[PDB]
């Protein structure tokens, strides 16, 4: 999208991932692991419904209207009725066109969005003790079991305790 | 070392949307804003619905023999069939469509 | 049955913001455009691979 | 926003920068500071404005016009009238409501850019001398003082001056 | 734009690029060189066209309407034919208004996306080979020859190479 991180960078999805929008992939010592990012997933599916409770929301109520059809030819009068409801058919049929097409391509944008903000808060948490591998996968420069990998996706990374050791093994 | 990747979720049917820069453009739901079809019957509730059967909304008012079961009826909505016909002394109505408009709305 | 939208169709549903069955109707009502379909999408770029 | 900065990885706002809309709060040696920034400050209100001025810009004039309230059932024309003008009305409401919902959307999104963009421009500027804490703050690995500090927000910060200090304190 | 690149942290466009809407100027032992980066472009102009298209589409067929002129004073229906008229009229004025004005906000905040995102692409490429000077341009801190540019332009350059000589270099 405008980030480029959806069908951008990343080369493409996971089918097999069921549980959420956006996770992680991790492999280390210990072997290979998937897990869902829920906040992530949220903001995401909560933005899609405000929108989608905007659209969808109460439609209008109206009672007794305008003839929009006639069995006898009466000149001018119809004309106009006519004309009067031709206009309004094809001025909503714009609005709605025009909705749905701002709505998606904002969709597609948000969604993708948040994505590369997922990205971006991570790279932050692993500092200088890893390396953007530009696929949208991290380098990991220290020693990192299912618990330190855990530790990375719920926020509670210290990169300070394994600074030492990643530095060591960059350079 | 090790190795950690961000990634997002996909599907095997995704859909065609449309947006301001492309025609056709797959995601993985979508969600349809035009109600295309009908159940084919109209439902009596919950409005007053009046079928006029042979008769229509005119000849109930003028009180034409065949229709004289519509006598101080009320609706909310009047609905006037194909097969309906006079049976009565023939006439017309100068300006019909108001009447029948300004009758119908009185309701 | 019940319904709060009426068409010479026959009822309608209005979950919907926009309809196709017929420019007159009754009720809350969907407006009514000359598309047959409109997606509004759901989720994000989908990319299998 | 969009981005993920303002609500974002940047905590909450400064009730307490009352001369700006963005700027910067440090500590060093000498003590804590807080000066705003006026040019990313300008950028936003500028788009603002701009926004405002075009809603905000003379309305039509009208004069002589159909009648929208009747004393007297006329049947047909009457229907007509009271059609047009609701017609009318319904869909300048939606032109109204949608023009409010994008143009706010927009608004939150390019204030978080503005925000955003003055990181980015401070984090490449400090080049290797600074490390990204995630929290909006850069970590600076030699020794700055009042004027440096200046330098950074003026925008004349030389990094080739303090590399090698804050090289040797980062490792 | 949004994302801060033209007109933002790169200083200006180059005139002298004839051949695309995107491209690298490179310097190195064996002189300076300019190419166009034709995927991007082809991003920005398939966009645009995309979009171009979706506009300039076919219009309504409309055939016998309502008389707009008059040469009698009528009174009443007159000026309800005048009235929708004119609602139209201004209805649809609005529509063309906003259209353009979002239409070219969303051209001009998607030519700064495709420019930032090949940006972005490069320094990932180039991992810890080169330093992003601020103004669009990186500092390349081994030997590269035309070749070596080139590999970096096409996606082919492998960093593992240079990276030791780079390091060495860098710090
Ligand atoms: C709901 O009701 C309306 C009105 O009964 C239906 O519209 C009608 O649909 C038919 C079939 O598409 C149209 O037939 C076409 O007529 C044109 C014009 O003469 C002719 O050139 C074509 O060859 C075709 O036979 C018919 O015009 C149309 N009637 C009107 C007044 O619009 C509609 O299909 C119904 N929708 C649903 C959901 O049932
Ligand atoms: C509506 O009118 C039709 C047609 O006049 C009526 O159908 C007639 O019904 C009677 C009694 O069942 C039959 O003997 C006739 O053969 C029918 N006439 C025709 C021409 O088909 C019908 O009864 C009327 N419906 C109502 C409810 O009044
Ligand atoms: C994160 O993971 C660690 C280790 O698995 C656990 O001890 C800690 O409670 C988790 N933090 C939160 C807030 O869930
Ligand atoms: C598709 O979207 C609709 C509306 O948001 C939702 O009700 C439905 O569950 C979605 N389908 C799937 C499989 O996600
Ligand atoms: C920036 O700050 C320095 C030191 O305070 C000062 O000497 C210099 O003039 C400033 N630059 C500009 C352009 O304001
Ligand atoms: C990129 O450049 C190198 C060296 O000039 C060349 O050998 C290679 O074929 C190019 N790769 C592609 C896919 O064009």
């Amino acid at each position: 999208g405008i980030f480029g991180a959806i069908a951008g960078f990343i080369e493409n999805g996971w089918e097999g991932m069921i549980d959420g929008w956006y996770g992680f992939r991790h492999q280390n010592s210990e072997g290979t692991g998937q897990a869902a990012d829920l906040k992530s997933t949220q903001a995401a599916i909560d933005q899609i419904n405000g929108k989608l409770n905007r659209v969808i929301e109460k439609t209008n109520e109206k009672f007794h209207q305008i003839e929009k059809e006639f069995s006898e030819v009466e000149g001018r009068i119809q004309d106009l009725e006519k004309y009067v409801e031709d206009t309004k058919i094809d001025l909503w049929s714009y609005n709605a066109e025009l909705l749905v097409a701002l709505e998606n391509q904002h969709t597609i944008d948000l969604t993708d969005s948040e994505m590369n903000k997922l990205f971006e808060k991570t790279r932050r948490q692993l500092r200088e003790n890893a390396e953007d591998m530009g696929n949208g996968c991290f380098k990991i420069y220290h020693k990192c079991d299912n618990a330190c990998i855990g530790s990375i996706r719920n926020g509670t990374y210290d990169h300070d305790v394994y600074r030492d050791e990643a530095l060591n093994n960059r350079f | 070392g090790a190795t950690l990747c961000l990634g997002h979720h996909a599907v095997p049917n995704g859909t065609l949307v449309k947006t301001i820069t492309n025609d056709q453009i797959e995601v993985t739901n979508a969600t349809e804003l035009v109600q295309s079809s009908s159940t084919g019957k109209i439902c009596n509730n919950p409005h007053r619905i009046l079928d006029g059967i042979n008769c229509t909304l005119i000849d109930a008012l003028l009180g034409d023999p065949h229709c004289d079961g519509f006598q101080n009826e009320k609706w909310d909505l009047f609905v006037e069939r194909s097969k309906a016909f006079s049976n009565c002394y023939p006439y017309d109505v100068p300006d019909y469509a108001s009447l029948r408009s300004l009758v119908a709305s009185s309701g | 049955c019940s319904s709060e939208c009426i068409t010479p169709n026959g009822s309608i549903p209005n979950d919907k913001p926009f309809q196709n069955v017929n420019k007159i109707t009754y009720g809350a009502c969907p407006k009514y455009v000359k598309q047959n379909t409109l997606k509004l999408a759901t989720g994000m770029r989908n990319v299998p691979e």
